[PDB]
RNA sequence: UUUUUUUUUUU
RNA sequence: UUUUUU
RNA sequence: UUUUUUUU
């Protein structure tokens, strides 16, 4: 069998014994906790409570309890998602190309096909805030359907539905194209949000931040404080470890008064 | 010195991470539960509920459908919901009273917490179905285990290379259930690489 | 030689049965449901 | 012994049992009244269902009583 | 997708959400030419069928 | 009032009091009569008339499959009404064809009727109405709640006076019992045995908790399934008196409009004849 | 399809449609108007009472 | 550390 | 036996 | 809101 260790015995959060420090005696100090972050997501009350009516009026929030149940509904976060919108798809904004060289950069950028979740942004029936006015992508439209509907529509949705506005601005998409339009009016208003670039977005704000020698020292003890993967685990059985607490209860209030026993009853027949 | 403005390049891999002295620092993170206890109480009665009336119009499925949740998540509902209800109707004992290990004990507590900083979510907010994404799932995701290796190689050519060899699956043996009784239970092993199967 | 099923495994399912796709008929309410796949313009 | 395993897994054909078939005849009609015995039980919680009751007490001590099914 | 279709099917037929029940539709056929769509289908059916009859009702050994 | 909340102001009587939970009416036989129940199954048989009926199938006659009988204890099947309505006899409408055309609808119509229960067994409110209901339980609930905080001082500050009744009256018998005599005690020390700071402390949280716990629809041990209950199974009446007699009992004489309304007023009268405590 | 981007703001989660369920609508009512309170929302406080 | 299960990557 | 407290 | 924090 295993019984005690055989070694060094080192500490957990890794200190260094002598006076005039935390650790006296060589032991492991497994139980002590106070040396390892950790955080607090809940809530203190005070000792006592002046007012006389029974109330919870010392009921105070955690420094970390705010960071810690974060609400993705903020609003200072959509004007920076929306800046950076612009910025991310500029690869195809300025490609002057074909249709080949452009689709291949918007694949990339945003995967969507068939039977997966695309964004939209990029497809002939789809919303997006241009510069300056330009007409709609109709080049996909068939030729056959549309020359035979401009003719049963009637003059009501041939020159006042859509007509009335599809020359207005100078500029154009795919080029030109007179004849074929769309004499119904459907407004292809509306988007869909990113998956990717607003998941980043998001988890920004959980990792912001608000003679003596020239170089700063590393001790050994901050490695520890923070990452808890380095830290030597546990081997003393849970019935022991439990019990250790419970020994604390009645054993740690004795000795606090038995060091002011000594010293209050001095000032009183000397001092 | 080089063009690639995406978001799954060897730098902007693992994006919002410390790479530097940094790493020592400590940082708080937001704490994780489950979707099944942060939605409202009072839904999960009439989720129960519906379950319990029709199986057949209100499958498993359909249910978890509208109120956006998936097909595991809605089972633990209505068997959480069942037993809760099942000791206060028969005057057992009162659901604070009750026994349980102390990994539920501090989620009990976490759940109140949510609720009391922020508030019970009226509707689930999660999909369905899973969809394939790059991301970061932990130290095996970014490893081929078939050919054991991190860094691919390939010749660089205009003409077409030659493809590379594809592996074959494992053959395992399994069992199956033949014959049930409440006094035996019989059962056949299956052996795939025997040839003859008669 | 451990990749594919022998000649045995495809002989069993000649037997077996295993080598009109549905109808869901309800008696009252609906008369059937055939799920037959076939051109409709054929 | 191992015939009898293998007569219930369907492998062999079921091999008789110790002093044969023919000589059993009053485990026929003992049989018998087990199953009535199971048929007539399912009759009397049929109507249990309509009026089901957690609790219930009695007239004796207005003592608790609780019922549940497995 | 299959699924949906498959379940809306029989509701229509039963007309379960109707106060009036006016029983006028009592055919309801799917045609595919796609093969291996076609085989999925059947499956979708199956499953369809599960859970509404009683004649195809299954459960567990251990709880039966 | 309770004679010991005798001095209650006019601002805090509704919070003790809790209003009637505005149209909650339940199903369930714990809170139901004889002559209730009968009554409601009897105004919706009325609609139509009948003197000769024919046995139903849903009782005994021969059990031999499990979908005709009791079903399973389900917390949806567990209210007495049904019941009183599968067994029922099938009634007809009021020679040659005015009874051969009579009878044939009645036979085909049993057949379907008997396979209704067969495979569905929900056919009451759609998805949309059932939800319509619960966004306005909701809602109703909420209001509560707002109210409370609101008065939060005012209900705590009352519930001071309260206390102080009962442990002052409580504590002097305890001292009497144990103690022998208040007569030799200092008059400084008399107030405080009285009234300490404890019991005083401890008697008014609980006191003002007390107060609290009203609105006690939306309990989890069973209260939430209470309104379910009793709003889907109002349609599911309607629905089968209606299968009874499908093409039997009107030449379609009404439009929808007409139709519509005609189920409105219907549920009304229903509604007042099963929620009433003569 | 495709041209200069210009940054603008939407609120694609919170729109109401004709095929959305009742509850999701008045789910979603009460959640926008919480992200849109200036007073409120966007504040800090340390006790729970107004005290 | 799973009420009606003898099933459950329970954590 | 006390203190605190959705 | 439960003999909750609280510990043979």
């Amino acid at each position: 069998p295993r019984g005690s260790h055989r070694g060094g015995v080192f500490p957990v959060s890794g200190l260094t014994w002598g006076m005039n420090r935390p650790y006296l005696k060589r032991g492991l100090y497994q139980h002590r906790r106070d040396h390892i972050f950790t955080p607090r997501w809940g809530t203190r009350t005070a000792n006592f409570n002046p007012s006389a009516l029974p109330d919870g009026s010392t009921r105070r929030w955690e420094n970390d309890a705010f960071k810690a149940w974060p609400l993705y509904g903020l609003p200072h976060h959509v004007k920076l998602y929306a800046v950076n919108e612009a910025r991310y798809l500029v690869p195809a904004a300025r490609c002057t190309a074909g249709p080949e060289i452009t689709q291949y950069i918007l694949n990339q950028l945003d995967p969507g096909g068939a039977g997966r979740n695309c964004s939209g942004i990029g497809r002939p029936d789809v919303r997006l805030p241009l510069a300056k006015p330009a007409a709609p992508s109709t080049t996909h439209l068939p030729r056959h359907l549309v020359q035979i509907a401009r003719h049963v529509m009637g003059e009501a949705g041939e020159k006042v539905r859509r007509k009335a506005l599809s020359f207005a601005s100078t500029l154009s998409d795919q080029g030109f194209s007179p004849d074929v339009f769309d004499p119904f009016g459907t407004p292809l208003s509306e988007r869909s949000r990113i998956k990717r670039l607003y998941n980043l977005v998001c988890e920004a704000d959980s990792w912001r931040v608000k003679k003596a020698a020239l170089v700063r020292d590393l001790p050994l003890a901050e490695i520890l404080y923070s990452r808890h993967t380095h830290r030597l685990q546990s081997r003393r059985h849970p019935f022991w470890i439990d019990m250790g607490y419970k020994k604390r209860i009645v054993r740690i209030p004795y000795l606090y008064r038995r060091r002011v026993a000594k010293e209050e009853a001095q000032e009183r027949e000397f001092g | 010195q080089n063009r690639f403005p995406v978001l799954n390049t060897a730098e902007n891999f693992r994006y919002w991470k410390d790479r530097g002295l940094d790493r020592l620092l400590p940082r708080v993170f937001p704490l994780k539960l489950p979707a099944h206890r942060r939605v409202d109480p009072l839904l999960r009665e009439y989720i129960f509920f519906l379950h319990s009336m029709d199986p057949a119009r209100f499958s498993i499925r359909k249910l978890g459908e509208r109120y956006g949740l998936k097909e595991r998540t809605v089972e633990l509902i209505c068997r959480e919901f069942s037993v809760a209800e099942f000791l206060r109707r028969t005057e057992l004992a009162t659901p604070y009273t009750r026994r349980v290990s102390r990994e539920k004990a501090v989620l009990r507590m976490k759940e109140a917490l949510f609720s009391l900083k922020l508030g019970y979510d009226q509707l689930g907010d999660e999909d369905l179905d899973e969809q394939e994404e790059h991301e970061f799932r932990g130290f095996r995701s970014t490893q081929d285990w078939i050919q054991r290796q991190n860094i691919e190689v390939e010749m660089m050519s205009a003409f077409p290379l030659p493809a590379k060899r594809n592996p074959l699956p494992k053959r395992v043996d399994v069992d199956v259930t033949v014959h049930n009784t409440p006094k035996l239970k019989v059962m056949n092993w299956i052996d795939p690489n025997d040839k003859v199967v008669f | 030689d451990t990749a594919t099923a022998g000649e045995a495994a495809r002989a069993l399912e000649r037997e077996l049965g295993l080598s009109l796709l549905q109808q869901i008929e309800l008696p009252g309410f609906g008369e059937i449901n055939v799920v037959h796949g076939d051109l409709l313009s054929g | 012994k191992m015939g009898g395993l293998l007569g219930n897994a369907g492998l062999v054909p079921l091999p008789p049992p110790m002093f044969g078939w023919r000589t059993k005849a009053r485990y026929t009609l003992l049989e018998s009244v087990m199953q009535k015995q199971e048929k007539l039980r399912e009759n009397q919680l049929r109507e249990y269902f309509k009026t089901a009751e957690p609790v219930v007490y009695r007239q004796v001590s207005e003592d608790r009583d609780d019922v549940e099914q497995e | 997708a299959a699924e949906i279709l498959v379940e809306s099917a029989v509701e229509q037929l039963l007309q379960v959400d109707a106060v009036d029940p006016n029983y006028t539709l009592r055919k309801i056929t799917f045609v595919d030419r796609d093969a291996t769509n076609a085989a999925l289908l059947a499956e979708a059916a199956q499953a369809a069928k599960r859970a509404w009859l009683p004649e195809h009702q299954v459960v567990p050994a251990p709880v039966y | 009032l309770p004679p010991q909340w005798w001095d209650c102001p006019e601002a805090l009587v509704e919070f003790l009091l809790p209003p009637p939970v505005e149209n909650f009416f339940s199903v369930d036989g714990a809170d139901l009569d004889r002559g209730r129940v009968e009554a409601v199954i009897r105004r919706v048989y009325t609609h139509s008339k009948a003197d000769l009926a024919a046995p139903a199938e849903p009782s005994a006659w021969s059990s031999d499959t499990a979908s005709a009988t009791g079903d399973a204890p389900a917390p949806w099947l567990q209210y007495p009404e049904p019941n009183a309505l599968w067994p029922n006899p099938l009634l007809h409408n009021h020679e040659a064809d005015a009874a051969a055309l009579e009878a044939k609808q009645l036979r085909m119509n049993k057949h379907r009727l008997e396979h209704l229960w067969k495979f569905a067994r929900s056919y009451g409110m759609s998805w949309d109405a059932l939800d319509e209901v619960y966004i306005r339980f909701v809602q109703l609930k909420r209001s509560r709640e707002a109210q409370w905080e609101a008065k939060r001082g005012e209900i705590l500050q009352y519930a001071a006076v309260v206390a102080a009744r009962e442990v002052r009256e409580k504590r002097k018998k305890e001292i009497e019992e144990a103690g022998m005599d208040l007569a030799s005690v200092q008059p400084e020390h008399r107030e405080q045995m009285l009234l300490p700071r404890s019991l005083y402390r401890k008697q008014t949280r609980r006191l003002f908790f007390e107060w609290r716990r009203s609105y006690l629809a939306p309990w989890r041990p069973g209260g939430l399934q209470k309104l379910m209950k009793a709003v889907v199974t109002m349609r599911m009446l309607q629905r089968e008196t209606r299968e009874r007699f499908l093409f039997l009992d009107e030449e379609r004489s009404k439009r929808r409009e007409e139709r519509e309304e005609e189920q409105a007023r219907l549920e009304e009268e229903l509604v007042t004849l099963l929620q009433r405590q003569a | 399809a495709i041209d200069e981007v210009i940054p603008e703001e939407i609120r694609p989660e919170f729109t109401p449609y004709t095929w959305k369920s009742p509850l999701q609508k008045w789910a979603e009512e009460l959640k926008r108007k919480r992200l849109t309170s200036h007073n409120v929302y966007e504040t800090e406080v340390f006790l729970h009472p107004p005290a």
